[PDB]
């Protein structure tokens, strides 16, 4: 009973996103939240993604993208060929997480989609050591040489050695060999992980996809990961949804697949048809070795009703439906 | 963007 999305123009990974961010139900809420009132509906992308989700929430019509395309101003046909599936979220949940400041729902992406993380640089000569903390909200992960998501993992976390022609500047200390590595300090409810499915050429200019067999499981355990462990919260999550590229270049066939009540129920997202799936059709088929996985998205098991909270019709405010309602009036 | 000894991207382009 979940609706899709028009194909429209080459949106790439748009839909797909849209979707994983549509069933990701705690944000939905607070989208619908925000106080689009004043906003003009050509520059307002804040209210171009309540209308999308509205949408996707009463229409069993297809749901249109084009005036929220044009919100964030990818209206050239590169746009979203020169552009990221990362870099498309941050726009959009940058936008909404200024709308929300000042609300009831302030906050609201950084508590789903934030985390805390450590980089350090340890000089193995002398005694120094830096040890910036940085924020993220998405974790990119080498699949390259990698079987299964937890080589990744170990590969994020593994120290790098500075030797050679690319020692680390400690200034008063100098020139020496150093360490650098970076450990996790938070695990946000929300984990967007993407893949290095691509390696590219600075010499000649080319991007050559990675198809290589990379596993990831349905739970998973990240305690291990962390800098400090928590009892009562372990790092142990379930995965919501899987974003497929079938193509073999940009651009080709963006497919996702998502089981939005956590149930393992999951349903194929193929632009205007969404059509029930198998388990086997998720997880596995997406392992690669033409379709393969760049992006999965994973919830805290702790977080899982929260996160997935039920949406109702009510929780829509009345007077953003009848601007909604009127628009489609005046069509 | 730069990851250990290379440029990578997901869905390709850099």
């Amino acid at each position: 009973g979940y609706v899709g999305l028009k194909n429209q123009g080459a949106t790439c990974y748009m839909n797909s996103l849209l979707q994983t961010l549509f069933f990701t139900n705690q944000l939905r809420k607070a989208v619908y939240m925000m106080p689009t009132e004043g906003d003009d509906s050509s520059k307002s992308v804040p209210l171009a993604l309540q209308r999308v989700f509205y949408e996707l929430q009463h229409s069993d019509k297809p749901v249109g993208t084009k005036k929220l395309t044009k919100s964030f101003g990818w209206e050239t046909l590169d746009s979203f060929m020169q552009h990221d599936v990362q870099e498309l979220c941050r726009v959009l949940l940058d936008n909404v997480e200024n709308k929300m400041k000042g609300t009831c729902v302030e906050g609201t992406i950084p508590k789903l989609f934030r985390g805390k993380m450590v980089s350090y640089i340890q000089c193995k000569e002398v005694d120094y050591r830096s040890d910036r903390r940085e924020d993220y909200y998405d974790i990119q992960l080498s699949i390259k040489g990698k079987k299964n998501i937890f080589e990744s993992f170990v590969d994020y976390v593994a120290v790098e050695q500075l030797d050679g022609d690319n020692k680390y500047d400690a200034g008063e200390h100098g020139l020496q060999e150093a360490e650098k590595g970076v450990k996790f300090l938070t695990l946000p409810p929300v984990l967007h992980l993407q893949l290095m499915r691509f390696m590219y050429d600075p010499q000649t200019d080319q991007n050559i996809k990675i198809n290589d067999r990379f596993e990831f499981p349905e739970q998973l355990p990240l305690d291990e990961f962390l800098q400090k462990t928590d009892p009562k919260d372990p790092a142990n999550y379930i995965l919501h949804a899987v974003l497929v590229h079938s193509g073999d270049n940009h651009g080709g066939h963006y497919v996702v697949y998502l089981n939005p009540k956590g149930d393992g129920k999951w349903c194929k997202f193929d632009d205007d048809v969404v059509s029930r799936c198998t388990k086997e059709e998720a997880i596995e088929h997406n392992y690669g070795g033409c379709t393969n996985a760049y992006m999965l998205v994973y919830i805290r098991e702790s977080k899982l009703s929260e996160v997935l909270q039920a949406v109702t019709d009510h929780d829509i405010p009345q007077q953003l439906v009848e601007r909604l309602q009127e628009e489609k009036r005046i069509e | 963007f730069y990851y250990r000894g290379g440029w990578y991207s997901v869905n390709g382009y850099c």
